[PDB]
């Protein structure tokens, strides 16, 4: 019997700043135990300040991301070269998945932005189309080693302040890009040391105001 | 079923046994299963004889059509109509067919088509169930530009052999010999061929 | 749905269903109405598949009440059963069939006679004195059978009404959280408020 | 939904400082049956492009009448149509890439691993895969089947990254491919001695080597082997 | 239906400078149903420690196994079993079960009382041993340990220092585990002092 | 995993990647897969990892036993013959693949071994999930009259394209050398081409970071005089 | 297994071994049993040659079978051990299938048989 | 999952937990499981995560749609059977959902239909779905009146999560309660399960079986 | 069968145990007793399979009372209950089987302390406060969580059981036909004749 | 596999493939599965390589316990031994043996053993994946009382035919020689027998 689906590994992490938002992405695709590629990018530049990943099902995952890069340039046909808010974005891409309800995107879909008072943010979507705005979010092969590790070093969940024992939370202090990208790396190297879907490479797309810029780190090869 | 289809200096031979079964039973002993789907393009048939049959009779309407419109069809192209119908409806039928045909710009030729529904070009073709017991035999004893008299030895030793060990074919060995003189039918008995 | 049962007196027919509504693990409401009035003198109770029930049963509803109107005119039980029934006969063969079994209790006013119907899912229509659908039957059908009379009161089969959802309180594993009962006779359809 | 029935084994490729090698082997099998030996499973494209294929040979004719079919209507009311506006390697894989994907999305899918080989107007190498599922990616060496456990790490050792592409010689690249072939031959039961090998490249163009057949093979030492653990005789 | 996943619970066991830790959380359920808030995972014989996650009845019945031998050990010997010795001991017991196996996830820790080298071991069900110089993890958030313990861990960690180490790892998993969680309790063992600390954490 | 074992001259050498998994998740990342049967029979495991270390032991005491016994040193068939009619009996359910080689009074010896009981005999073996990538480079670089110097390197290099290559396998290379007349030298970690760079960032606490709700001493002190 | 006929006829036509058993039981210390019209009272004696002895953890003469039947005996006391385990299990036992305790005479009828198959049976006294 | 809505004097309470699992893996902690259709109707989300978003949001667009035809609010009635209609036809299909569609108008007053995949369309008063929907009924059923305050009727329904949140592994992360007037819905807040239960612990004395 | 309900108070443990049996269609009794005493001070509650429960039951109790007589001395709870779960723990890799959970309660005479101890099927041992089998403690948990105190009278112990009982009435699809209560302290074991 | 047997005038000859298969991998490519079960009572494996190694190793278990009490055994006995444990344990095993001996009173003797475990003494036999091709070239080609050099000529074009087509057999082509002067190994590398 023929089987429509298949699993390219992979693992992608999107962090929301004050006035920043990163996507990260390994470069290593996969089936089975054979690595198809070391580098093959999965974090895209959409246009009007917005960066997409869709992990899982490669073949799916390059539909999607193609299909909504044909929005973006459909909305500036229709609606005067308007800018595609992040927002409008994230309930775009609903439909679009929601559209193949009964035979899904086999993909876990990450976009990150500005919104419209310029703060950082990241949407994250489920196969079939369900969306929620949120400060950190990891997904794909190792979404699983990376989310409390964040939890615990950037919304400080169970870290309370010296000498108060347990009674006072320690602050919520914002962090900088530089400080971001810090997390990031030690999340992947991380991942790359304990599942084996995860290496090769790490490409960061971050988003500021000024548009969006990329940074390559090598990973383990093993 | 054993058949086969074999190039020679001449034209183009097709031979076959008579064996038509449903389970161990032997549902026709004389079966003719060398078909014409033009004057000098025949083919031989197996798998589904239901499908085979349907399949031949639409080609053979394909061709009549053809030849109405176009004059003679090629070899090649007679061969492109089963392919058509083989491939693009595979998930449905059970269909392993050699189809053989003379011109005389090209002479004998010989196209098999396999159950998926490719295409090969080939100086000699063998198939049925039968022939996985002679692929050996062939392969030592065939020779190009062959004559008639060796074409029909070679066809009559192969097809002999794999009646002998394949259960699911018997009978009579038949057989269409195609050149530019015409179409000749032959016959050859168990108690002849079973001393070979 | 569970429990629907059906007598015809007399003078009238009485209608009693449950009131649970069970989503698998709990008890969602207790107090859930089981019918529907098709015309001031006709009412259908129904039980079969979640959802079903009430789309086909206000389906039907929709369907008699657009005829009252067209015809300023009351169909007589027997012809609202017998298009219930093609309704379900037709539905049985479709992609996906209504699971709905139903009771059709009505007070024939040109006859001046009661009339009960029971219809399947699959359309099997019978009138009879009284009935039931699921296992209703299995535990009230031989209480019926010995004490029923077709000279009957209203009052007399409210009381082996009561004997026969004892019986089903009794030896029944489901909770059921008793019966809403319904009486059809010449003056229409009313409720029994407490039973 | 079907099975394949006549099928073709490995797909191996690299890129080199100049260009890009493909080659695959000539059989057809028949389930074990080693049944057809003169099959052709590289197909070039105009003078700059070849498309290797593997899986269903039903499926592989009918893929070659599509890019057949595809050079016949880019020259159709096209006057630069062997110049600039000529089939690019890009546009040949996008269009099969396309094609793949649609038909899995049916449930009725061409059984086939495909790379397409080739040189771009810019003289840029172009390497990419695309299979039965729509899987697309691209890799400075690249393999179908049994060639993506056994051909792609020996060809990684050559070229291990981008980096390493403009340090590696045609000569050096060939060789490579060659050695590849032999290992397939020794290792996969479905493949044959016979294969072809396709260069391109963006100074000398495409060479196109038919009948080319797997040398230098160790076989000698087989007659030392008595056994499986005991026997001495 | 899967029998490692029914009750629910984690261990983790770490290293530092002249000392081991390890640590478990308190949960026990049937699948979704939380049953109880006091299941210790951890127990000592002597002063060799053992952490068993998994199904709950044979995390029970290995307990009393383990200390039904290595007081029969005891006796025989004249000596308390060192963790070295007994990582082989529990590698036996399980592997003779190999067609009809115990369905859980042990870790041991301890120091050897005579050289005084800290040492950790886990193992599979079915008895395979996996001796770590830095940390070892097990349940039904493992996956999640293994991403705290790779980034927070550093060698030679003090042991006050080691505690907040293990304790946040172990955490910052459980509350991504719905199975784990409902209190925790950490050890820290030095060569002739144990401390236990009872953390406080989220109920849900 | 990947494993594979190599003739040479007046010896054999066998080699083997250090990663361990289960399922997509790496358990440990130094395993050791080289065992020893005896002081000059060494054989590499893959498959089930406690059944591979499990019937090497059984084998490996019995072949203790047998040595005594005899007074003989153990050979590399008897090992071999014992390993084979144990995983017959157990038609493949002791899921353990070996590549078995060593030396004895014979001379030097290398088989494998399947789960089901068959082996097989050879100058060069490869065996677990990265046994197509090393069996690649044994094929390209195997010839006859190894010398041991080559022998090392030639096994290292099949380790290293199943380390590269196979994501089963990855981390380090354990080498054993077995050579007629010597002592077999074990080199743990004969090469170590997978050090994790050092983190962005120290992950060390302030004390006092976590609540507690209570402390205690445990007892692990036997009961006491007086 | 050991398989011995240790108890056998001799020209007499008497069992030794049954017989010697009883002079087992004649070396015992003294058991009286005494019943009124509504009780039974069951006396033993103790023998005195020893002193130093812990009467409260020394086991007992009579021993109670279930909580309405005791057994007291006379004889060698590790034997009486065994047939007392035996009477509890057997107590239990009925309770266990008839949904009734023992009657005395079915409690003595079980023992009583006990005793005589370890008269024809191979490798025992 | 743990959501319900209750009817009382000063209209509807809605309260819901936060988390999503995936098998044992908490995907998140930080779930919207209210839609807000539109300022004066609510609905909640049990069941599949993407067929209660975007069916109760294309709800929206179909009240928005009635009122600029009709020039009136629709009735809680009306809404919700345009879901039940529309899930019904899709019957068999696949789709999964449990909600709760809330609203408060002048001819109905506080309303609430439980709403189904498989068709069910119920009124009620009290309604509760999930996987801890059992814990919530419980503290529901034992404390419920018509005559309770806005604010002991906020603090019932955050108390029936908690308790479902403790005892249900797939429920937790955080409580979202909503007070639905006639004037509109009403937002009071997120409250992080984690201190919600140690401070309710301390001021009510329950969960003694809980070390704190 | 069905419900069984445990909570231990200042001074007893209490055991709620649903009077129902059910053969499939029909309610065959509605006055079952699902406990045995197992020593004066200790009693078992159970649930399960058909048979086997009550074959498990009687078989701890024979032992129990075996051990009993032998020593002439009572076990305690704990060493009761650890009796239990190893051949409970040893019946699930049997040939077939015991499909029975148990709940425990005893008097301690020697701490002076009533304890619970709630055991599956499978040999799983928790000591409680409060403890249920099967979907009871769905219902009943969070009304216990919520007014549950160490130091709760029997009386009080009493009527947060009677909240949980009629928490499972209302909610509860099947009918239990009510439960028998057992008060277990120092004076023994003692039946509550009206619940 | 392809594997043959085939008796002449001065004794028997064993051939066979090297082969040895996991799927479509080739796990060992210079396999030997020509086996000594005594010095001239040899046997050629086909099927589970576990079951056939199993079971060849207690066949040299049994005659060599049989020759340490009775002498010299027989190939009819060998070919017994074999039937036993093949039909005895035909529910648990995969195995299709091929036994060939020389005796100086029998001279020359082939006994094949297929799955079921039946015995059937034969001129020459053929068996193995690879036999199928090549049932149709042995039957025409093979006579009694050959010399040795035909022989040899015989099994190694028979084994040629049987690797061109049957991709689970391959790599050298062995030999095994029983006659009265001793025992002979030959070997057959791919550029000697792929030109034939
Ligand atoms: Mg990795
Ligand atoms: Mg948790
Ligand atoms: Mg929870
Ligand atoms: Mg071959």
């Amino acid at each position: 019997q023929f089987n429509p689906y298949g699993d390219n590994g992979g693992t992608i992490l999107g962090i929301a700043g004050e006035d920043f938002a990163v996507l990260a992405g390994d470069t290593r695709n996969i089936t089975d135990y054979s690595i198809n590629s070391r580098y093959e990018p999965k974090v895209f530049d959409c246009g009007d300040n917005i960066v997409m990943s869709a992990n899982g099902f490669a073949a799916d995952g390059d539909a999607l991301v193609k299909r909504f890069k044909n929005s973006v340039k459909w909305y500036h046909f229709d609606h005067n070269d308007k800018k595609l808010s992040i927002n409008s974005a994230a309930r775009n891409i609903q439909h679009l998945l929601y559209g193949k309800r009964f035979f899904p995107y086999y993909v876990h879909t990450i976009i990150a932005g500005l919104d419209e008072d310029g703060k950082g943010a990241v949407y994250s979507f489920d196969p079939v189309g369900s969306y929620e705005r949120e400060q950190c979010r990891a997904g794909g092969a190792a979404a699983s080693l990376i989310m409390p590790f964040l939890d615990n070093q950037v919304n400080f969940k169970n870290q309370y302040e010296p000498g108060t024992n347990g009674k006072v939370k320690k602050p919520l202090k914002y962090l900088s890009v530089e400080e971001v990208i810090k997390l990031v790396r030690d999340s992947f190297t991380s991942a790359t040391e304990r599942h084996i879907q995860v290496g090769d490479g790490l490409e960061i797309l971050i988003v500021t105001k000024d548009g969006v810029r990329k940074e390559f780190y090598e990973l383990k090869r093993d | 079923t054993s058949i086969m289809a074999v190039t020679f200096k001449d034209g183009v031979i097709l031979g076959a046994d008579s064996r038509t079964t449903t389970g161990a039973y032997i549902a026709n002993r004389v079966t003719d299963k060398l078909t014409r789907v033009h004057d000098k393009i025949w083919c031989c048939r197996s798998g589904s004889a239901a499908d085979t049959q349907a399949i031949a009779d639409i080609v053979q309407y394909h061709l009549e059509l053809y030849t109405s419109q176009y004059g003679t069809p090629s070899t090649e192209t007679a061969a492109s109509v089963f392919k058509e119908l083989c491939y693009e409806n595979k998930d449905n039928l059970t269909a392993g067919i050699i189809v053989a045909g003379y011109d005389d710009k090209n002479k004998g030729e010989v196209y098999t088509i396999p159950l998926g529904g490719s295409v090969h070009k080939l100086p000699y073709a063998i198939a049925g169930s039968g022939s996985t017991f002679i692929y050996g035999y062939c392969d030592k004893n065939f020779r190009e530009n062959m004559s008639k008299e060796e074409t029909v030895d070679f066809i009559k030793h192969s097809l002999s052999q794999a009646i002998k060990w394949d259960g699911s074919s018997g009978g009579v060995i038949r057989m269409v010999v195609l050149t530019a003189a015409g179409v000749e039918r032959l016959i050859f008995y168990p108690d002849e061929y079973e001393q070979l | 749905m569970d429990i629907i049962l059906g007598i015809r007196v007399q003078d009238s027919v009485i209608l009693a269903s449950s009131k649970a509504v069970t989503r698998g693990i709990s008890v969602l409401k207790d107090s859930d109405d089981k019918t529907r009035q098709l015309s001031p003198h006709t009412l259908m109770s129904f039980a079969g598949e979640a959802g079903d029930t009430v789309q086909f049963a206000e389906y039907i509803q929709a369907n008699i009440q657009l005829y009252s109107i067209r015809e300023d005119y009351e169909l007589s039980p027997q012809a609202v059963s017998s298009f219930v029934r093609q309704e379900l006969a037709k539905s049985i063969r479709s992609r996906r069939p209504y699971q709905v079994n139903v009771l059709i209790g009505g007070y024939d006013k040109k006859k001046n006679k009661p009339e009960l119907y029971q219809i399947d899912y699959l359309g099997t229509k019978v009138e009879l004195p009284y009935g039931a659908h699921g296992y209703s039957g299995f535990y009230t059908f031989s209480l019926l059978d010995h004490h029923y009379r077709p000279d009957m009161t209203t009052e007399e089969g409210l009381d082996l009404l009561k004997l026969c959802v004892q019986e089903l309180e009794k030896r029944m594993p489901m909770d059921f959280k008793g019966v809403i009962v319904k009486i059809v006779d010449k003056d229409g359809i009313r409720q029994v408020d407490d039973f | 939904t079907q099975q394949p029935i006549v099928t073709g084994t490995s797909v191996i490729s690299m890129k080199y400082d100049n260009g890009v090698i493909i080659a695959a082997d000539n059989l057809g099998s028949y389930g074990s049956l080693l049944r057809f030996n003169g099959v052709e499973r590289l197909i070039p494209v105009g003078d700059n492009t070849v498309v290797g294929i593997s899986g269903d040979i039903s499926d592989m004719q009918h893929i070659e009448r599509l890019l057949k079919d595809l050079v016949t209507e880019n020259a159709y009311d096209n006057p630069l149509a062997d110049a600039e506006e000529a089939l690019e390697p890009s546009y040949i894989f996008e269009y099969l890439a396309t094609v793949m994907y649609q038909r899995r999305s049916k449930m009725n899918p061409l059984w086939n691993a495909i790379i397409v080989a080739g040189v771009q107007s810019n003289g840029d190498q172009f390497l990419r895969y695309v299979n039965l599922l729509g899987v697309t990616y691209s890799s400075p060496t690249l393999a179908t089947g049994f060639g993506a456990h056994m051909a792609n790490p020996l060809l990684r050792k050559v070229v291990d990254r981008e980096s390493d592409i403009p340090k590696t010689t045609v000569q050096v690249a060939e060789e490579a491919i060659v050695n590849a072939m032999r290992v397939l031959y020794y290792r996969d039961a479905r493949s044959s001695r016979n294969f072809s090998l396709a260069i391109i490249d963006k100074n000398t163009g495409l060479t196109f080597k038919k009948n080319l057949q797997v040398e230098n093979m160790k076989w000698d030492f087989a007659k030392d082997i008595k056994g499986y653990g005991t026997q001495k005789i | 239906s899967d029998p490692s996943s029914i009750n629910g619970g984690i261990v983790v066991a770490m290293t530092g400078k002249d000392c081991v830790a390890i640590a478990c959380d308190l949960r026990l359920g049937s699948q979704s149903l939380g049953v109880s808030n006091k299941f210790e995972k951890i127990f000592h014989y002597g002063h060799v420690f053992l952490g068993i996650t998994g199904l709950a009845t044979d995390v029970t019945t290995l307990n009393e196994m383990f200390r039904y031998k290595t007081n029969l050990y005891k006796l025989k010997e004249e000596r308390a079993i060192e963790p070295e010795t007994f990582t082989q001991l529990v590698s036996s017991s399980l592997y003779e079960r190999r067609f009809g196996p115990y369905f859980v996830g042990p870790v041991v820790a301890g120091i050897n009382s005579k050289s005084g080298k800290p040492f950790i071991a886990g193992f599979d069900l079915i008895g395979c041993i996996d001796e770590a110089k830095d940390f070892i993890v097990s349940g039904t958030a493992s996956d999640q340990l293994f991403g705290m313990c790779e980034s927070l861990y550093e060698p030679n960690l003090e042991p006050e220092d080691l505690f907040e180490t293990i304790s946040q790892a172990l955490l910052n998993a459980a509350d991504r585990d719905a199975l784990s969680g409902w209190g925790a309790v950490v050890y820290i063992i030095k060569k002739d002092e144990v401390v236990k600390r009872y953390l406080k954490m989220r109920q849900d | 995993t990947t494993i594979v074992g190599v003739k040479f001259n007046n010896g054999v050498v066998i080699a083997a990647d250090t990663r361990s998994t289960q399922g997509p998740i790496v358990a440990d990342k130094n395993c050791a897969k080289l065992h020893r049967i005896s002081p000059k029979i060494w054989c590499a495991g893959a498959g089930t990892a406690a059944d591979t270390e499990a019937v090497t032991q059984l084998i490996g005491s019995n072949i203790e036993l047998h040595s005594l016994y005899t007074s003989r040193e153990p050979r590399v068939v008897s090992a071999l013959q014992m390993l084979k009619q144990h995983l017959f009996k157990y038609q493949g359910h002791i899921g353990a693949y070996l590549i078995v080689a060593g030396v004895d009074p014979t001379g030097s010896h290398l088989f494998s071994i399947h789960a089901e009981g068959s082996t097989d005999v050879g100058y060069y073996l490869s065996l677990g999930s990265g046994s197509l990538a090393a069996m690649a480079v044994l094929e390209s670089h195997w010839k006859q009259d190894l010398t041991k110097e080559e022998a090392i390197k030639l096994a290292s290099d099949a380790i290293q394209a199943g380390i590269w290559n196979d994501l089963g396998s990855g981390s380090n290379v354990d080498v054993c050398v077995m050579e007629i007349g010597k002592d077999a030298e074990y080199l743990r970690n004969y090469l170590t081409p997978n050090v994790r760079e050092e983190k962005q960032k120290s992950y060390k606490f302030p004390r006092g970071t976590t609540a507690v709700l209570k402390e205690s001493i445990v007892n692990i002190c036997d009961i006491q005089e007086e | 297994g050991y398989d011995r006929a240790l108890s056998i006829f001799s020209p007499d036509g008497h069992i030794f071994q049954v017989e010697y058993a009883l002079e087992a039981v004649k070396r015992g210390t003294c058991a009286v049993g005494v019943k009124g019209k509504n009780c039974v009272v069951l006396g033993c004696e103790r023998r005195s040659t020893l002193k130093l002895q812990d009467t409260r953890i020394t086991p007992s003469k009579v021993s109670k079978i279930d909580s309405h039947v005791v057994l007291s005996f006379s004889g060698l006391n590790a034997d009486s051990r065994i047939l007392i385990e035996k009477a509890r299990v057997e107590a239990q036992s009925h309770r266990l299938t008839l949904e009734d305790p023992v009657t005395v005479e079915y409690l003595t009828r079980y023992v009583a048989g006990v005793q005589q198959r370890y008269t024809q049976s191979g490798g025992v006294r | 999952t743990t959501t319900l809505a209750f009817r009382f004097q000063g209209g509807i309470i809605v309260a819901v937990d936060s988390r999503a699992t995936a098998g044992n893996w908490v995907a998140s902690q930080t779930v919207k499981k209210v839609i807000e259709i539109n300022p004066f109707l609510l609905g909640t989300m049990a069941g599949g995560a993407a067929d209660c978003q975007f069916w109760e949001t294309w709800l929206g667009s179909q009240c928005r749609l009635h009122e600029l035809r009709e020039k009136e609010r629709i009735s809680v009635a009306a809404a919700s059977k345009i879901l039940s209609n529309l899930v019904y036809q899709y019957k068999g299909a696949g789709l999964s959902m449990g909600t709760m569609i809330c609203g408060y108008t002048r001819k109905e007053g506080p309303t609430i239909y439980y709403v189904d995949s498989d068709g069910t369309r119920l009124k009620g008063d009290i309604f509760c779905v999930g996987s801890g929907q059992t814990f919530a009924y419980g503290v529901l059923d034992s404390n419920y009146k018509w005559d309770l305050s806005v604010e002991d009727a906020l603090y019932l329904g955050k108390r029936s999560i908690l308790a479902a949140a403790h005892r249900d592994a797939y429920s937790g992360g955080s409580v979202n309660l909503y007070h639905v007037t006639e004037d509109g819905w009403i937002y009071h807040g997120n409250h992080d399960v984690g201190e919600l239960f140690w401070k309710v612990k301390e001021e009510e004395g329950s969960f003694n079986n809980v070390i704190g």
